[PDB]
RNA sequence: CUGACUGCGAGGCCUGCAAGCCGAGCAGGGGCGAAAGCCGGGCCUAGUGAACCGGUGGUCCCGUGUGGAAGGGCCAUCGA
RNA sequence: GAAAUUGAACUGGCCGUGAAGAUGCGGCCUACCCGUGGCAGGACGAAAAGACCCCGUGGAGCUUUACUGCAGCCUGGUGU
RNA sequence: GCGGUAGGGGAGCGUUCCCGAUGCCGAUGAAGGCCGACCCGCGAGGGCGGCUGGAGGUAAGGGAAGUGCGAAUGCCGGCA
RNA sequence: AAGCUGUUGGGAAGCAGCGCCAGAGAGGGUGAAAGCCCCGUAGGCGAAAGGUGGGGGGAUAGGUGAGGGUACCCGAGUACCCCGUGGUUCGUGGAGCCAUGGGGGAAUCUGGGCGGACCACCGCCUAAGGCUAAGUACUCCGGGUGACCGAUAGCGCACCAGUACCGUGAGGGAAAGGUGAAAAGAACCCCGGGAGGGGAGUGAAAUAGAGCCUGAAACCGUGGGCUUACAAGCAGUCACGGCCCCGCAAGGGGUUGUGGCGUGCCUAUUGAAGCAUGAGCCGGCGACUCACGGUCGUGGGCGAGCUUAAGCCGUUGAGGC
RNA sequence: GCGGGGGGAACCUGGGGAACUGAAACAUCUCAGUACCCAGAGGAGAGGAAAGAGAAAUCGACUCCCUGAGUAGCGGCGAGC
C-alpha cells in the first residue's frame, strides 16, 4: 500500500501561512521564512508577557512618585511611611488615585507621614 | 459475538518506533548522533580493537577432527526411573520411546536418583545405584547384544 | 540467513549446563622454563570470564 | 453450553455437548488474524535503484562541475529513478497452532450457543437446487432475512439453494472456521455438519 | 643436606578484560633439629611474550567394516 | 532582449565589544523620499566541496640489491 | 516534583490500504479547493459555518505500511 | 431467469408505492447509486477444418526355463604405480575415492576396482561403449487474481517510444493521459489585416470554449481600506492612541503612530549573530525496510512435554491431515 | 538422396574465466567458478540402471522438495566455507 504526501503537506503550511498574515515581504508569503519569524514572535511574545509587569510598576511608581512629591516627599518615603502605617493596601497601581481623587491621596500622604515617625 | 472488538486485549501494541520526525527520534534519527554511525560496526559480537580479541583463549578441546571426520558410534540416552515411575507394567525402549522421553537415541541406559517401581525392564544398560533400587523391588534383564 | 557457529569457538569453548561459559587457563606452554611447581598446578585448571562470557554466547547458540 | 434446540421433522427436541463457557476473546482476534493474514497474498512490488532500466554512467565529473554530486540516474534521489525501501513480494502466512484453532473454533460455536442463536437441524423440505423452496423452508425455522445466518451442511442442492441469498453464506462442514461464524449473527447447520464438527473438537 | 618436591588450596591484594601477586591449611613422601618448629628456591620490588604452528619424551584415551599401523588427544618439556 | 548571482532586508560613520576582521551588539555622531551618470575601498565581494599544508591503515603513475609472483631465457632427466 | 542537547521511557495525532461493506453517507451535492473573529483538545489535530467544485466517500472497533520534510552546492517542474 | 407506476432532477439506477427471479445479489455500461435496461453472471450447449491427445482401446517391434561338462569370450597405452593438477567439506594434510596433461605399463573370474595412507581378514561392486519419459527450472506468449501503482506513481514508453534529441561509434535517452451525457465544436451581426474579443445561440454548467474537469503555491497585475517623505531597521513583540470596518450591547477584525524590548534557520562546534557551512522563491519525489537466524521483554495455547516441515486431501479468501 | 547453417525473453549444459569487495593492511584464502566471452541443447536441459553408497551382514538407477545441519568437517584453524 503506497500513500503520496497528499493534502498534508499543504495543509499544514497553510496553517502556518495563516498567522504569517500582516509580516513584511516574503516573510508573509513564504512558508519558511513564516515559520522562522513565527519562532521568534512566539519567544518575544512569552517574554514581554514578564516584560508588561514590569513596565506597568514602573510607569506607576513614576506616577506615584511624582504625585508625592507634589506633597513634599519622595517614593522612597511615601512607601516607608505606608508600609510602616499597616496600610498594605494599593497593589502600587492603585495608587492611580494620584489621577483621580487626589483628595484621597493626600489623606493618604498623611497617614504615611504620621505613622512614618 | 462480532467483528465489533475481538480486538487483542490492550497488549501487544504494533506501536514500532518511526524514527524519522521533529519530536521523538528528531534529525539523529534512533541512537546515533557521532559518526561511524552510517553502513554498519564491524560486529561487535567476538571482534574488534583490531588488538587480539579475547582469542588470547586456547583450544584444549582436543579431537577435533580429522578428514574422514565423525566416527558413528552407538550414542547412549540415559533416563532417570523417577520419571519411568510414571507409569507401570513391564517397560522395553518401545515403550520408552513412546512416551516421550527417548527420541530414537536407541541406546537406553535407566540411571539415577527417584524411587524405584517393582516392574521389569529391558535396556541397553544399568546404572549400580538404579539396578540397586530397583534389585530391592523387581526384576531386570540386561541388553540384546548390539 | 541462518547463523553459522563460529568454529573457533567452540573448539576452545564449553558452555555450562546453567549459563556461564568456561575456557582453559592461559599462560602454560611457551612461557615455561623453569616456572615454580604452584604456576603449572594452576594453570591446568579451567575458570570462568566475565562480560566478554556474554559475548561468547552469542558466537554459539545453535550450540 | 449444552441445551441447545435440535429441529427435525418430529418437533423441537434438545441436545448436548461439552462447549467451554469461558471465551476469551483475545483468542478468537488471533485466530481470525491468523485466517485474514494467511487469505492475505504478497503481491505488492517496487524497484530498487539496480532493479531499473536505466545506465550506471556518472551523470557528471562532480569535480569543477559547479552543479551537485551524482552518480547514475537510478538513484532514489532522482526522480523516476529506484524506490527506496519500496515492498517486495512476500509471504504473510504462518503457522498458528493446531490447538489454539480448534480452541477458538470451539469457542466460537460455544459463543453462537450461549447466545442461543445456534440451530443443529435435519429438516429439509427444500429438496431441489431451488431457492423458493430453502425461502419457504427458512420461513419454517424462523429465518427471515432479520439476522445474518451461515448455513453449514454437506447437502450440495441445499448449499446450492442458500448460495445466491445474501442475508446467508453458503459453507461445507470441513469449510467451518471461526471468520464465517462470526461473521453472522446466528448459526444454523446440519446434524451430521455438526458431528464431524464434534470429530474436529467435542 | 637438596621442600630450585608431587596432589592441592580456605581467604585476599590488584584489576575493564585477560594477566600478575600473597597465602594459612589438608593428604603423600622426605630434609635439617633433642624438641618447639622451619622448608613448595634467593631481604623484597625488573631479569620478559596470549594464541595459532611445530620438535622431543611419556601415558588411564581416540584411531572411519574388525585387528594393527599412519595420524590425533592428554600430561611433561622445547622452538621469539 | 540575456547572464552568473540571490536565506530574508526597512543594508550609514566612529569608538569599543564580541570566534579577536560589525550595515545587524552597546555608546555617541550623522542622515528629507526615489533615481541617472562615473570610481572601485568594504560587503573576509563572484567563480572552482584549496591545486600549498595535514589527515585517510584512499587511489593511481614511476623506481630498485622492498616482498612475492609471471612472462621470457638458461638448464638436467625423460617421451618423440 | 516539572530548564534541558546526545540518549532511554510513556502517551497520542494524521496519510494510504483491508475486515467491519449484498452495509451506511452522497444531487436536498462525495473527494478536493478557498474563507473564518465560531466550537472542542495542552498539542499533532478534530468539528461547524459561507463559497467553490461535480461522483464519489467510509463510522464505532480492529488490521497492514511505498505513512508525515525545510534544508542533502538534493531530484523534477514552475516562476522571480 | 425476473418491473411497472408515481416523484425530484438537465439527466435516474435516487425517492415513495406495491411486485418479481434467483443452480444467476460477480462485474461492466447505461446522462446520478440497476439482482429484474443492455453486455454478462449461475448453470448448460458446440466443430466441416487444424492442433493436441496412453487418459482409455488395439496392433506390432521385443522378451520369458533347469542341470552337467569344456577353457572360448566378457570393452587397452585401459587398469595399476609414479610425476604435475582439477573435483569433493578436504588449502598436502595420516589424503583415499572420482577426473587426467606427462612417463613406465598388465591381467580376462584362481580376473579387477572399492569400503579414507599401507597390510591382513571380512564384506560391496563389475571399469576403460551407448540410450531413456515422468517428478525439476524458466516466462517472449495466453488467462486468472491482488489489505499492488493511479500519469514525478506504476515497465524507460497508458499518448505514433526505444521515438524525438545526443554521440563517429558501441551506446545514451526523454517529455507528453482528462470538453461534454451528446459536437449540440458556437451560424448570423459587430471591431479587427489577421490574431483576439463583444453580442446571439447550444448546454445542467461556457467560471466545461477546445492541451478545454477539479485550478493549490510561488509569481504578475487592477480597484479598494489603513499607512509613510528629521528617520537608524532579523522587520517582530507588548502597551496605549488615531483612522477604517462587522456587531443592540460589551466586544471583535484590519492597519500603524509613539513608547519598552529584541545578535535570522539548519549544520558543524570548546564556542556563532558570525566575516564558518547549506538553501533565490514555490510545488511535488525523498531516507531506518524486508527475509531468514538469534536475544531479552511481551499477549496468549499447552505443559513433562510442546510444535510440525515438505507434502497429500479439500476448497477456490474453508480448512484438515 | 538425407541432414546441417540463422534466430529465441529467461531457463539448461559444457569450454574459458575476472576484479572491486571481505579479511577492518595484504600475498594463502574471500568475493566465485559468481560477472562475462564462447559453443551446444530443448520445451525443458542436465542426470540416470552401480567397478555405487558405508556399517546396518544394510540400502538397491536418476532428478527435485523438507529434514538431516550450520552437524560432520574445511580454514594465514583467521576472515570465513
Ligand atoms: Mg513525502
Ligand atoms: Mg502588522
Ligand atoms: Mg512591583
Ligand atoms: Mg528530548
Ligand atoms: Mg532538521
Ligand atoms: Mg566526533
Ligand atoms: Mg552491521
Ligand atoms: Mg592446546
Ligand atoms: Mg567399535
Ligand atoms: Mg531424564
Ligand atoms: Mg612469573
Ligand atoms: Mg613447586
Ligand atoms: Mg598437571
Ligand atoms: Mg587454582
Ligand atoms: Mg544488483
Ligand atoms: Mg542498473
Ligand atoms: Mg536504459
Ligand atoms: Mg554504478
Ligand atoms: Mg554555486
Ligand atoms: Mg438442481
Ligand atoms: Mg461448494
Ligand atoms: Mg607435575
Ligand atoms: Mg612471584
Ligand atoms: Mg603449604
Ligand atoms: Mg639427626
Ligand atoms: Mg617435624
Ligand atoms: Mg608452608
Ligand atoms: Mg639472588
Ligand atoms: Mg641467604
Ligand atoms: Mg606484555
Ligand atoms: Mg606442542
Ligand atoms: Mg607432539
Ligand atoms: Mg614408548
Ligand atoms: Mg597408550
Ligand atoms: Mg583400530
Ligand atoms: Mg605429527
Ligand atoms: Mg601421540
Ligand atoms: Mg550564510
Ligand atoms: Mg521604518
Ligand atoms: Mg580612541
Ligand atoms: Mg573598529
Ligand atoms: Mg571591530
Ligand atoms: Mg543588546
Ligand atoms: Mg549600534
Ligand atoms: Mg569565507
Ligand atoms: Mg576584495
Ligand atoms: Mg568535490
Ligand atoms: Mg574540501
Ligand atoms: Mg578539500
Ligand atoms: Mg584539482
Ligand atoms: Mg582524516
Ligand atoms: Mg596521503
Ligand atoms: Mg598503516
Ligand atoms: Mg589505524
Ligand atoms: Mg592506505
Ligand atoms: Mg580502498
Ligand atoms: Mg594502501
Ligand atoms: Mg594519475
Ligand atoms: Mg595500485
Ligand atoms: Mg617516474
Ligand atoms: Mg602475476
Ligand atoms: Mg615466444
Ligand atoms: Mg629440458
Ligand atoms: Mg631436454
Ligand atoms: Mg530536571
Ligand atoms: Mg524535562
Ligand atoms: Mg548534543
Ligand atoms: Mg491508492
Ligand atoms: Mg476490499
Ligand atoms: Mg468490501
Ligand atoms: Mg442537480
Ligand atoms: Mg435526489
Ligand atoms: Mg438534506
Ligand atoms: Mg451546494
Ligand atoms: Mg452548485
Ligand atoms: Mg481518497
Ligand atoms: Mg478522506
Ligand atoms: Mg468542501
Ligand atoms: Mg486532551
Ligand atoms: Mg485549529
Ligand atoms: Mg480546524
Ligand atoms: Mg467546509
Ligand atoms: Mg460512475
Ligand atoms: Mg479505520
Ligand atoms: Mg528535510
Ligand atoms: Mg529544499
Ligand atoms: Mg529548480
Ligand atoms: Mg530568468
Ligand atoms: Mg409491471
Ligand atoms: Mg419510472
Ligand atoms: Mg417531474
Ligand atoms: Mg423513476
Ligand atoms: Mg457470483
Ligand atoms: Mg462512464
Ligand atoms: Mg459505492
Ligand atoms: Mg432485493
Ligand atoms: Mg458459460
Ligand atoms: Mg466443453
Ligand atoms: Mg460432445
Ligand atoms: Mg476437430
Ligand atoms: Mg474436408
Ligand atoms: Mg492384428
Ligand atoms: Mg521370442
Ligand atoms: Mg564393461
Ligand atoms: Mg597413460
Ligand atoms: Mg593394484
Ligand atoms: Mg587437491
Ligand atoms: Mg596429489
Ligand atoms: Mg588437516
Ligand atoms: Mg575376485
Ligand atoms: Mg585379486
Ligand atoms: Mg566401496
Ligand atoms: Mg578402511
Ligand atoms: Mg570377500
Ligand atoms: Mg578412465
Ligand atoms: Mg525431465
Ligand atoms: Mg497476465
Ligand atoms: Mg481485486
Ligand atoms: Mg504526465
Ligand atoms: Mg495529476
Ligand atoms: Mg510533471
Ligand atoms: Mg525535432
Ligand atoms: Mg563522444
Ligand atoms: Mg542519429
Ligand atoms: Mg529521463
Ligand atoms: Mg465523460
Ligand atoms: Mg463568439
Ligand atoms: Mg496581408
Ligand atoms: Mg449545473
Ligand atoms: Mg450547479
Ligand atoms: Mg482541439
Ligand atoms: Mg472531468
Ligand atoms: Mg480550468
Ligand atoms: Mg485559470
Ligand atoms: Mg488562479
Ligand atoms: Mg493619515
Ligand atoms: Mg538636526
Ligand atoms: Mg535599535
Ligand atoms: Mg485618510
Ligand atoms: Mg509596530
Ligand atoms: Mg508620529
Ligand atoms: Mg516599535
Ligand atoms: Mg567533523
Ligand atoms: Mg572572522
Ligand atoms: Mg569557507
Ligand atoms: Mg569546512
Ligand atoms: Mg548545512
Ligand atoms: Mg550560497
Ligand atoms: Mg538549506
Ligand atoms: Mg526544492
Ligand atoms: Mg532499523
Ligand atoms: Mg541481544
Ligand atoms: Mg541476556
Ligand atoms: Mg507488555
Ligand atoms: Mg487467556
Ligand atoms: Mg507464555
Ligand atoms: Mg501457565
Ligand atoms: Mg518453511
Ligand atoms: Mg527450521
Ligand atoms: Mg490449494
Ligand atoms: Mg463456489
Ligand atoms: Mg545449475
Ligand atoms: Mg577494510
Ligand atoms: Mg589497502
Ligand atoms: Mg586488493
Ligand atoms: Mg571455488
Ligand atoms: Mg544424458
Ligand atoms: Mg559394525
Ligand atoms: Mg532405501
Ligand atoms: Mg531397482
Ligand atoms: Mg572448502
Amino acid at each position: 500500500p503506497r500513500a503520496k504526501t497528499g493534502v498534508v503537506r499543504r495543509r499544514k503550511h497553510k496553517k502556518i501561512l495563516k498567522l504569517a498574515k500582516g509580516y513584511w515581504g516574503l516573510r508573509s508569503k513564504s512558508f519558511r521564512k513564516a515559520r522562522e519569524t513565527l519562532f521568534a514572535a512566539g519567544n518575544y511574545a512569552y517574554a514581554h508577557r514578564k516584560r508588561r509587569k514590569r513596565d506597568f510598576r514602573r510607569l506607576w511608581i513614576v506616577r506615584i512618585n511624582a504625585a508625592c512629591r507634589q506633597h513634599g516627599l519622595n517614593y522612597s518615603t511615601f512607601i516607608h511611611g505606608l508600609k510602616k502605617a499597616g496600610i498594605e493596601v494599593d497593589r502600587k497601581n492603585l495608587a492611580d488615585l494620584a489621577v483621580r481623587e487626589p483628595q484621597v491621596f493626600a489623606e493618604l500622604v498623611e497617614r504615611a507621614k504620621a505613622a512614618q515617625g | 459475538d462480532l467483528r465489533p472488538n475481538p480486538g487483542a486485549n490492550k497488549r501487544r501494541k504494533r506501536v514500532g518506533r518511526g524514527p524519522g520526525s521533529g519530536h521523538g527520534k528528531t534529525a539523529t534519527r534512533g541512537h546515533k548522533g557521532q559518526k561511524s554511525r552510517s553502513g554498519g560496526l564491524k560486529d561487535p559480537r567476538r571482534f574488534e580493537g583490531g588488538r587480539s580479541t579475547t582469542l588470547m583463549r586456547l583450544p584444549k578441546r582436543g579431537m577435533q577432527g580429522q578428514v574422514p571426520g565423525e566416527i558413528k558410534r552407538p550414542r547412549y540416552q540415559g533416563v532417570n526411573l523417577k520419571d519411568l515411575a510414571r507409569f507401570e507394567g513391564e517397560v522395553t525402549p518401545e515403550l520408552l520411546v513412546r512416551a516421550g522421553l527417548l527420541k530414537k537415541g536407541y541406546r537406553l541406559k535407566i540411571l539415577g536418583e527417584g524411587e524405584a517401581k517393582p516392574l521389569k525392564v529391558v535396556a541397553h544398560a544399568f546404572s549400580k545405584s538404579a539396578l540397586e533400587k530397583l534389585k530391592a523391588a523387581g526384576g531386570e534383564p540386561v541388553l540384546l547384544e548390539a | 540467513p541462518k547463523m553459522k557457529t563460529h568454529k573457533g569457538a567452540k573448539k576452545r569453548v564449553k558452555i555450562t549446563a546453567s549459563g556461564k561459559v568456561v575456557a582453559m587457563k592461559t599462560g602454560k606452554r611457551h612461557l615455561n622454563w623453569q616456572k615454580s611447581g604452584k604456576e603449572i598446578r594452576q594453570k591446568g585448571r579451567k575458570f570462568v570470564l566475565a562480560k566478554p562470557e556474554a559475548e561468547r554466547i552469542k558466537l554459539l547458540l545453535p550450540y | 453450553m449444552y441445551q441447545i434446540p435440535v429441529l427435525s421433522p418430529s418437533g423441537r427436541r434438545e441436545l448436548a455437548a461439552d462447549l467451554p463457557a469461558e471465551i476469551n476473546p483475545h483468542l478468537l482476534w488471533e485466530v481470525v488474524r491468523w485466517q485474514l493474514a494467511k487469505r492475505r497474498r504478497g503481491t505488492a512490488s517496487t524497484k530498487t535503484r539496480g532493479e531499473v532500466a536505466y545506465s550506471g554512467r556518472k551523470i557528471w565529473p562532480q569535480k569543477h562541475t559547479g552543479r551537485a554530486r551524482h552518480g547514475d540516474i537510478g538513484a532514489p534521489i532522482f526522480v523516476g529513478g529506484g524506490v527506496v525501501f519500496g515492498p517486495k513480494p512476500r509471504d504473510y502466512s504462518y503457522t498458528l497452532p493446531k490447538k489454539v484453532r480448534k480452541k477458538g473454533l470451539a469457542m466460537a460455536v460455544a459463543d453462537r450457543a450461549r447466545e442461543g442463536k445456534l440451530l443443529l437441524v435435519e429438516a429439509f423440505a427444500g429438496v431441489n437446487g431451488k431457492t423458493k423452496e430453502f425461502l419457504a423452508w427458512a420461513k419454517e425455522a424462523g429465518l427471515d432475512g432479520s439476522e445474518s445466518v451461515l448455513l453449514v451442511t454437506g447437502n450440495e442442492l441445499v448449499r446450492r439453494a442458500a448460495r445466491n441469498l445474501p442475508w446467508v453464506v453458503t459453507l461445507a462442514p470441513e469449510g467451518l472456521n471461526v471468520y464465517d461464524i462470526v461473521r453472522t449473527e446466528r448459526l444454523v447447520m446440519d446434524l451430521d455438519a455438526w458431528e464431524v464438527f464434534q470429530n474436529r473438537i467435542g
